DNA sequence: CCCGGTGCCGAGGCCGCTCAATTGGTCGTAGACAGCTCTAGCACCGCTTAAACGCACGTACGCGCTGTCCCCCGCGTTTTAACCGCCAAGGGGATTACTCCCTAGTCTCCAGGCACGTGTCACATATATACATCCTG
DNA sequence: CAGGATGTATATATGTGACACGTGCCTGGAGACTAGGGAGTAATCCCCTTGGCGGTTAAAACGCGGGGGACAGCGCGTACGTGCGTTTAAGCGGTGCTAGAGCTGTCTACGACCAATTGAGCGGCCTCGGCACCGGG
């Protein structure tokens, strides 16, 4: 797919700080919030695809995704079973 | 004496919104376009595609980074699009395109009703005696999805092609289904 | 109650019995092995 | 309403809640896009997409939560891009 | 043809059934908590047999285990689980 | 046999010493493993867990809610401070955050 | 004993110095003894951890290099 | 004495294979040493976790290879990949 | 007669790395090409790094390599910075820069 | 900072022994591969509508400037101890002797993990007045 | 120093999602009971690497002075927030289809394993030369 990047939008990323304790946001916020994301989802899904590869799957199921989040120190709850 | 021929379709698609829009009053929606005219990859050898539209817009020159390479904007008139190809390989000189905007039918496609308009030409970017990574980048393409890829303009003669085989498939459905269905039931 | 109590102690008991009767194999066993640690012994008294 | 007032009571609002501040449809999206760069004809578990948006959920808020500080310590209530930029560099994504 | 998977959730339940008797947990608590007892659980045992490899032994001991625990665990959790564990392995060890 | 006894009751915890033993002795863990190590990891893993539960627990019981939902865990851990330190590095779905809203952000 | 003085305003301002800092403010010295004092509080604990277990009456390089793996601060040059 | 063991005779050969004129210190042999040995630890880490999560108990090239991918940083990969491909298929010619 | 080293064409000790493998727990069995592989990656890691550190310190009138370029050679290589981030090389020294800011003029 | 002289101890090359790597040979078992299937992922289309997009307006926050007051910065002289060598001896490690703990195998047996249906048992969504909780006067 | 005018709680309710609870299955576990292995505990004891003595200058420290930097006050401008209206595609759940993750069944090459042989590596030792140190340009 392309441009999915803008699938999150102002008052997305709006509630995201909101959550965080921003009070006032500026305008290219967004654009870094939406960079930023990306280069995070970037690595995320490389590292889950490289544990889906290795094992001669077509499907990408969430325990590569948690290995994934562990490698890049997030480990994640909820999703192992 | 390496010559590569790449071919492409570039256009623009428009949709009429059947009445002035008051906010500002613009009349139709249009997405300018460009696409491969074979299913393969145009990101292993495009870096961007810059699109320089009409100065009336708060910012003229739009860029991509991704095929197919395409914008959607709205407008009221018709103007010169300049289309700027850019390869990844900076030693290669991009590419350069002007594509009339169309928004307006014909009298005779106005008359037929429809609900699209296209405008929309074909195009065969050469490479002669690239160099080796660009002759690699535009030999190791590979497809772009798994799925069909097909061509629009003549729109009309496209949906009429279409519905030579849509409608005589739904009347055939339909008188057979009616006619099994009443017969079944009357017994 | 009691119906799986007798069920469960007689398993019990042919394993108690069981067991019983098996130290006492190894009683037997550890008293040859005891010559045989008396046997080691000697052997020790031999390397010292 | 006052500018920061209605800001105020979503902060509280947001800050109290536990559901997902991102659309699902369009972050599934941006996921198959990602992985399309990766491997072409890729599927995906719902399980696996609802974790990768958590994630990336958190990884902002916290992102965020250090932009707040990253702001104020410049006396500044509004977040600025050198605010993120700064939180990335000594984090080590961008150093 | 069954595929099943095992967890600790018929545990976890135990344990919060007796240190709360009137307080349930959801199927998604449920599921982060065997998640953090897997984590723990891995964190720990490598512990443990980062411990062993640096002392070149072979298996790890309840030992190992113990300074694993006070490696891994802040403060005062490192104590008490250390004197649960220690209490535990003395009343195993009784025939009790 | 005699009637056949727990690891697990034996020792007096809960958590199932017979998996962690299976767990560390065919894992990355070391070559064989001895009696002594999977009954403490088994009972270290359940302190915590009653310890996490307790605090779950508490934040529940003052939300008002019967049920120990994800939020019950976050709002736990970031309140407490060694657990806090322990989880430091590990994010829980749908747990969201805590209100620490700086002061210097508040009406004036 | 009280010999956490050691690390004195010359020693801090070197150390800024290689950090890159050329204006230490005068509040910085008691800051950072403290958080070195941490630091090494925290090291030194792991090392000490370490060596009880080892049943090693001198503490080891190889134990501070452990103990800075465990806080994640590898380093190179002591055998690991 | 003991016996403390260390790659020093191979670092210096790759060290004269790379720059046949400039030698190493102590020091930054040992430094190299102690930089193999972590990155050796951590490669078959991840190769035994990726073993244990496809519950395979051998560590094969493959499970290498993608522990390899999945620790060095883009071009680094791609090309530690190469040379260890290429060893192996060297390797199992003869 | 042949050194599995010499034979897949590596200087590394692969025997020495398969030792190493099967006798750290990493596995309870060690593939054939397992350790050729690692031996390999870890040989075209410590050449890049050789290499680099080589022509840092020769770059300083020097002919021996030294921590102080080697860490010059780590923290100036994007791949390596990435690969050794938390890790601290003794007696290694930072890299020259000072802030635009702070200089004057 | 760069350049020519001296100098020394640490780098690098040789000797020799041994213990790990290698060669040869066996068993078996995890795996590679094909066969079958049934779940879940994919695609699509319509009714509903909540959220998003665009624009207007002004209010308050960024940001630029100025001024004071001081709190560090550079330099000189004064005082403390870090640093570089000898000398016991206290420990860290070789060497030998020996036993409690675990391994391995094989039955016997308590226990938990679901397939299914049944009966309770939260709290999400909805509704309303009570309470703040503003903000323009 | 109020009060429309919003927004935010607070409490109550109910019925559909979900914990909660039998009913029997069984197969993977959990433990008991012999037999065999083995590595580390324990006691010496030889041998380096600590910890402890007296000097030497080099760095820490104390002071001084003024200078440039922090912090507060203030004002200009604009952009970021909020509200209203128009627009769009997001959520729902209803249907259709097949792709492959998963279970399964069979046959097999690879590696752990064990024993004997061999040379690669490593402690050790010595000779030597790359760079530490230094004083003039």
């Amino acid at each position: 797919l392309r441009d999915n990047i803008q699938g999150i939008t102002k008052p997305a990323i709006r509630r995201l700080a909101r959550r965080g304790g921003v009070k006032r946001i500026s305008g290219l916020i967004y654009e870094e919030t939406r960079g930023v994301l990306k280069v995070f989802l970037e690595n995320v899904i490389r590292d889950a695809v490289t544990y889906t590869e290795h094992a001669k799957r077509k499907t990408v199921t969430a325990m590569d995704v948690v290995y994934a989040l562990k490698r890049q120190g997030r480990t994640l709850y909820g999703f192992g079973g | 004496g390496v010559t590569i021929v790449k071919p492409i379709v570039y256009g623009n698609v428009a949709r009429y919104f059947g009445k002035k829009r008051e906010e500002d009053g613009h009349t139709h929606q249009w997405t300018v376009y460009v696409k491969p005219y074979r299913n393969e990859d145009m990101s292993a050898y495009v870096k961007k595609i810059q699109f320089k539209l009409h100065e009336s817009y708060g910012n003229p020159l739009r860029v991509v980074t991704k095929p197919p390479y395409e914008i959607t904007e709205t407008g009221w008139g018709e103007f010169e699009i300049i289309i700027k190809i850019f390869f990844i390989d900076p030693n290669e000189r991009p590419v350069t395109l002007y594509h009339l905007l169309k928004l307006f039918q014909s009298d005779t496609n106005a008359m037929l009703g429809k609900k699209t308009v296209v405008s929309e030409f074909y195009d065969e970017m050469i490479f002669q005696d690239p160099t080796a990574m660009m002759q690699q980048l535009l030999t190791t393409s590979r497809q772009l999805t798994l799925g069909a890829y097909k061509h629009e303009t003549e729109f009309a003669e496209l949906e009429v092609k279409t519905r030579e085989k849509l409608e005589a498939a739904k009347k055939k459905t339909s008188f057979e289904i009616a006619e099994l269905k009443e017969r079944l039931k009357a017994s | 109650w009691l119906s799986a109590d007798f069920a469960q102690e007689r398993r019990w008991k042919r394993g108690v019995a069981r067991k019983v009767v098996r130290m006492v194999i190894r009683h037997h066993e550890e008293q040859r092995q005891k010559e045989e640690r008396a046997r080691r012994e000697e052997q020790a008294k031999l390397r010292r | 309403y006052r500018p920061g007032t209605v800001a105020l009571r979503e902060i509280r609002r947001y800050q109290k809640s536990t559901e997902l501040l991102i659309r699902k449809l369009p972050f599934q999206r941006l996921v198959r896009e990602i992985a399309q760069d990766f491997k072409t004809d890729l599927r995906f578990q719902s399980s696996a997409v609802m974790a990768l948006q958590e994630a990336c959920e958190a990884y902002l808020v916290g992102l965020f939560e250090d932009t707040n500080l990253c702001a104020i310590h410049a006396k500044r209530v509004t977040i600025m891009p050198k605010d993120i930029q700064l939180a990335r560099r000594i984090r080590g994504e961008r150093a | 043809k069954r595929s099943r998977k095992e967890s600790y959730s018929v545990y976890v339940y135990k344990v919060l059934k007796q240190v709360h008797p009137d307080t349930g947990i959801s199927s998604k608590a449920m599921g982060i908590m065997n998640s953090f007892v897997n984590d723990i659980f891995e964190r720990i045992a490598g512990e443990a047999s980062r411990l062993a490899h640096y002392n070149k032994r072979s298996t790890i001991t309840s030992r190992e285990i113990q300074t694993a625990v006070r490696l891994l665990l802040p403060g005062e959790l490192a104590k008490h689980a250390v004197s649960e564990g220690t209490k535990a392995v003395t009343k195993y060890t009784s025939s009790k | 046999r005699a009637k056949a006894k727990s690891r697990s009751s034996r020792a007096g915890l809960q958590f199932p010493v017979g998996r962690v033993h299976r767990l560390l002795r065919k894992g990355n863990y070391a070559e064989r493993v001895g009696a002594g190590a999977p009954v403490y990891l088994a009972a270290v893993l359940e302190y915590l867990t009653a310890e996490i539960l307790e605090l779950a627990g508490n934040a529940a019981r003052d939300n008002k809610k019967t049920r120990i939902i994800p939020r019950h865990l976050q709002l736990a851990i970031r309140n407490d401070e060694e657990l806090n330190k322990l989880l430091g590095r590990v994010t829980i779905a749908q747990g969201g955050v805590l209100p620490n809203i700086q002061a210097v952000l508040l009406p004036k």
